[PDB]
RNA sequence: CGACGUCGCUUUUUGAUCCUUCGAUGUCGGCUCUUCCUAACCUAGCGCCGCAGAAGACGCUAAGGGUUGGAUUGUUCACCCACUGACAGGGAACGUGAGCUGGGUUUAGACCGUCGUGAGACAGGUUGGUUUUACCCUACUUAGCUGGAAAUUGCGAGAA
RNA sequence: UGCAAGGCCGGAAAGAAAAGAAUUAGAGGCACCAAGUGGGCCUUCUUCGGUAAGCGGAGCAGGCGAUGCGGAAUGAACCGCUUAGGGAUAUGUGGCGUCAAAACUUAUGGGCUCAUUCUCGAUACGUGAAAAGGGUGUUGGUGGAUACAGUUGGACCCAACCGAAUCCACCGGCCCCGAAAAUGGAUGACGCUUAAGCCCAAUUAGUGAUUGCCCAUUAUUCCUUUGGUAAGGGCGGAAACAAAUGGAGAAAGUGUAGCCCUUCCGAUGUA
RNA sequence: GGCCAGAACCAGCCCUACUGCAUUAUCCUGUCGGGGAUCAAAAUCCGGCGGGCAACGAAGUGCAAGAAUCUUGGGUCUUGGUGAAAUGAGCGGAGUAUUUGAGCUGCGCACGGCGCGCCGCACGCACUGGUUUCUUCUCCGUGAUGCUCCAUGUUGGCGA
């Protein structure tokens, strides 16, 4: 086993960093965040004056050491969040039949996937802002804005996964709603 | 199938060894075999007259009638519950002069011998002592016993 | 707790005859539970290297080598096991010990739990103290660090046996059942 | 999908054995009824294709539900006609005869062919040939009476 | 006067030395007269026929049959131990989380393992459940190669920024896939994962020495019975002694309430 | 009282406490040289040299014979007793010493370097040697004129 495996990260000036018992809160401007890590055991500290986040396995062999590295960008992807934000940027492909996709308060609809009579509903949450850009700008894209990439994802993910075809080849029938780009708010 | 002839089972058995063929020597003519001596009974494959049974290749007893071209001989035998004295008749050449009493004979001779010695003023030979003792070791070539790597790759063949 | 194997060095010969009215000396190194045991390997390197039968030799000495004094050291452990699959097996381990004897009665240990070998198939060939700059091992050279420490987590600390309860109240030390 | 090789699993086939049963465990099939297995025929989901569509091949999780009507045959099998989403494969003493039936096997009557001098014999054909008993104990199905927390007692004292 | 044989007369005899130089719960031999058996079966090793079989057939020896007892949950044969009827103390095989005696879950021992519907594993015998083949699950070896390296990024199948250790082949340990059957079910059950699983190692733990604990029809010892191939003592009443107020017995003996006392050994069993 | 129970002592058994002899050297020290890593060291490590006891609660190393009397261990509801022959280092009489180990030593012989007699001798064998510095107790004694078995305490409770 090694006996003390680390791994560091520099904290930016206007966000915040606080960790209790394995529970990480970051505030930045633009919101804060909070992670539960208490299901990991590891040894996760904070220094105010030097702006740096740690954290520290000890006495580990490789399936505790692998989860150090996956803390530092939990708590890595809750600084770019709480400083710059996610925005995922989905657009809707189709061959034959427009697939109208309707964003009212939090609702997504999305209709004529295929040609279907069926209409896709998906509810999103308070903490996600989802919406529809100008056709003239761009046509058929949708836009999801959150602090939280696992919350901006999954629910770009949950509007591809709905819109997937079903008895045809998938390598013909390209038809779907994928996630083009990956960017920041600010 | 097997069957259970004089013979049966004797194909090493009647059989001389390699290069060690013939019919026996003079010196084996000229061999004295008196009434009361112990003797090998030794079947020699190639007279095939006077032999003796399968069984009695191997033991040995004691001369009991000796006649012109053969010799009797009494052999334990042991049947069930006790051992028989069997008295089988064979030709000269199947029996040897046994030295099962060489040992025991030679030590009497030296009882005497010493005997002799000790009641008339000799010199008798000194006791041997056992090694079994101690006493202070000097060596002169001292090595070291280990296992060396050498030891097993010259274990693994090819 | 101390080693269950003890520094044995175990001096024979075979028994002088007319062929060998000389025979050379053999000093051996064993590691061994008792001196039966060691004189038992000392017979077994005698008749599979020098063709020599415990019958037909003696035994000039099977005293104990002294441990140094206790002291955090690197020992390197030059050992071999066999196995029917693979034969033999040698290989060399670094561990941190404070003595010969507790360095190599841990290459047992750790040569059972690992590779599942018994000590009867297990030779020894060399257990040395090396420095630190001669350790390959990261595990082992780990320890060199001139400030190294390290806190105690996850340590089930259990009761003195007398002060040991059964069932004791939640908050308290106050023992119900003792 | 897979030759030449090679490694296995199953006990729904036959063989091998001869352990139990010869003061007897009723011996085929069908009908009836329940249940279990999964090596999945249909039904629910999902991968992959030499995957355009339609139809389909291969595979995974899954035995909850379903899996027919008939001509010939005692037949299990077999074969054909027809419907269907589909008409999967098996076990339960080759499930199930004090549940039935008795077509077959399986006595005594009789005919045939072959065999035998003969009486007679034929995993050769043919026709006719008694299917007994529950009121006991359990198990199931309903139907009643009735004590009991120290599961009858202690007075032995614990409230969701 | 030599050889062979039957004797006779003498001699010598560590009565068998020393060199590792035997040991014995070693009374040898000889009869007589009888019974049940004369289906066997199972094992470690050797072994023949058969694809094999809880299959048929042998060798040496143990065992069951004929025999319980303590252990492997259960089992004629495995393991321990073999048996008069009772106690105490120690063990053996097997154990010490509960069932269930013992670590009230021992240590101030070391490693490995995570196993989602026959639910990882903890089956000696017992195969009384498993193979070939595979795994970028983890943690150990062996032999090589590279190292301002390998990987990103920019430039264009190739070197420069970058600033540290990387990766190639092959062997193990545990775990996983291979791994499908019919009533509901079986490490014995629960449960166990800072194991209560696997390998190794201890005995209150680097402190100062070399027996942790629990269970037998076993071992040691004590009491009693019974029988000996039993071993011995005593048995010629020593002397004295009334009740009212020390006693009784003492048989020359197979077997009895045994003539009495001491001592040693055995004690199970089908026909 | 032939009943119940508690303590005393006896004898025998069964458990524990209390330990000496040998051993060490691949060891313990100090100092030089190297080597190591540091901010600089030190240490781990390898060599030469000088001393040596890691020191008896040093070592988990070989064997242990230590009178549970001194110096009131424990148990016997696992034995039998209350002195109806108490064989005692334990009961009773004497005496203040002898002896047996450890120290230290004499001669000779064994034993060990080196060689055909010098040195050593850890202290072996004979004189059961010498000294007594310390460590111990030692010396006498009861036949059966008992052939055998039974019969002799204390304190309460219960029993008038
Ligand atoms: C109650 C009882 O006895 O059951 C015993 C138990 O041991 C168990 N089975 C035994 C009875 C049994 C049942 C079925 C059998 O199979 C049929 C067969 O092969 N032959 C028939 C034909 C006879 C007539 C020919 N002339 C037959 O023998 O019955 C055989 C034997
Ligand atoms: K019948
Ligand atoms: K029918
Ligand atoms: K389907
Ligand atoms: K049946
Ligand atoms: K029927
Ligand atoms: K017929
Ligand atoms: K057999
Ligand atoms: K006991
Ligand atoms: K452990
Ligand atoms: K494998
Ligand atoms: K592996
Ligand atoms: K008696
Ligand atoms: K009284
Ligand atoms: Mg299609
Ligand atoms: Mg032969
Ligand atoms: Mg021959
Ligand atoms: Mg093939
Ligand atoms: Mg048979
Ligand atoms: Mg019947
Ligand atoms: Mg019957
Ligand atoms: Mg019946
Ligand atoms: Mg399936
Ligand atoms: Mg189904
Ligand atoms: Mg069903
Ligand atoms: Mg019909
Ligand atoms: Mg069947
Ligand atoms: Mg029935
Ligand atoms: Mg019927
Ligand atoms: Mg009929
Ligand atoms: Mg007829
Ligand atoms: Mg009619
Ligand atoms: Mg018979
Ligand atoms: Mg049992
Ligand atoms: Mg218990
Ligand atoms: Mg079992
Ligand atoms: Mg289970
Ligand atoms: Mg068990
Ligand atoms: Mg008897
Ligand atoms: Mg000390
Ligand atoms: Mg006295
Ligand atoms: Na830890
Ligand atoms: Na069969
Ligand atoms: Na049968
Ligand atoms: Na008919
Ligand atoms: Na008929
Ligand atoms: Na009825
Ligand atoms: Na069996
Ligand atoms: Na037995
Ligand atoms: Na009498
Ligand atoms: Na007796």
């Amino acid at each position: 086993v090694k006996v003390k495996s680390l791994c560091t990260l520099q904290i930016p000036e206007g966000v915040t960093v606080d960790v209790k018992g394995r529970k990480v809160t970051v505030t930045g401007k633009r919101g804060t965040l909070t992670k539960d890590l208490t299901h990991l055991q590891l040894d996760l500290r904070v220094d105010k004056k030097n702006r740096t986040f740690t954290v520290i396995r000890w006495f580990g062999s490789k399936i505790p050491i692998a989860c150090l590295n996956t803390t530092k960008a939990h708590v890595q992807n809750m600084i770019t969040g709480v400083t710059k934000g996610y925005r995922f940027k989905v657009r809707c492909a189709y061959a034959h039949f427009p697939i109208n996709v309707s964003v009212d308060g939090q609702n997504i609809e999305v209709r004529n996937f295929l040609g279907e009579k069926r209409v896709r509903r998906q509810l999103v949450p308070n903490t996600v802002k989802v919406s529809q850009t100008d056709p003239s700008k761009v046509k058929d894209e949708i836009v999801f804005d959150g602090n939280d990439l696992e919350q901006v994802s999954r629910e770009a993910a949950v509007l591809h996964q709905m819109c997937l075809v079903k008895k045809k080849d998938i390598r013909k029938f390209l038809d779907g709603i994928y996630v083009q780009t990956k960017t920041n708010i600010e | 199938v097997h069957s259970y002839g004089y013979k049966s089972g004797t194909r090493h058995l009647f059989a001389k060894k390699f290069r060690k063929h013939g019919v026996p020597s003079v010196s084996t003519i000229l061999t004295n075999i008196k009434v009361g001596d112990y003797v090998d009974v030794v079947a020699d494959s190639a007279v095939r007259e006077g032999m003796p049974h399968k069984y009695y290749h191997g033991r040995t007893g004691i001369v009991w009638n000796v006649t012109p071209r053969g010799v009797g001989v009494i052999i334990n035998k042991p049947v069930r519950t006790r051992t028989l004295r069997k008295r089988i008749c064979v030709r000269f050449e199947h029996v040897r002069k046994s030295r099962c009493q060489e040992a025991f004979k030679a030590k009497e001779h030296q009882f005497q011998a010493y005997l002799a010695a000790k009641k008339a003023g000799k010199a008798l030979p000194p006791l041997q002592k056992s090694s079994r003792l101690g006493g202070i070791v000097r060596p002169k070539n001292v090595e070291v016993l280990a296992r060396r790597v050498a030891d097993y790759e010259a274990m693994v063949p090819y | 707790v101390k080693p269950h194997l003890r520094h044995y060095q175990v001096v024979g010969r075979e028994s002088p005859s007319e062929k060998n009215p000389e025979p050379t000396v053999y000093k051996f190194e064993v590691f061994a539970p008792n001196f039966v045991v060691a004189k038992s390997r000392f017979w077994r390197m005698m008749r599979v290297k020098n063709k020599v039968k415990a019958t037909h030799g003696d035994v000039l000495s099977c005293k104990v080598v002294k441990d140094a004094k206790l002291v955090a050291r690197n020992y390197l452990v030059d050992i071999a096991y066999y196995s029917q699959r693979c034969g033999y097996t040698r290989m060399v381990k670094e561990f941190r010990d404070v003595s010969k004897t507790g360095a190599v009665s841990q290459a047992y240990h750790d040569l059972a739990s690992r590779h599942r070998a018994r000590y009867h198939n297990i030779e020894v060939l060399n257990v040395k103290s090396i420095p630190d700059h001669e350790v390959k091992h990261l595990s082992i050279a780990q320890y060199h660090a001139p400030n190294l420490s390290f806190p105690l987590l996850q340590r089930r600390t259990k009761a003195t046996r007398k002060d040991r309860a059964i069932f004791v109240k939640k908050n308290t030390k106050r023992a119900v059942v003792a």
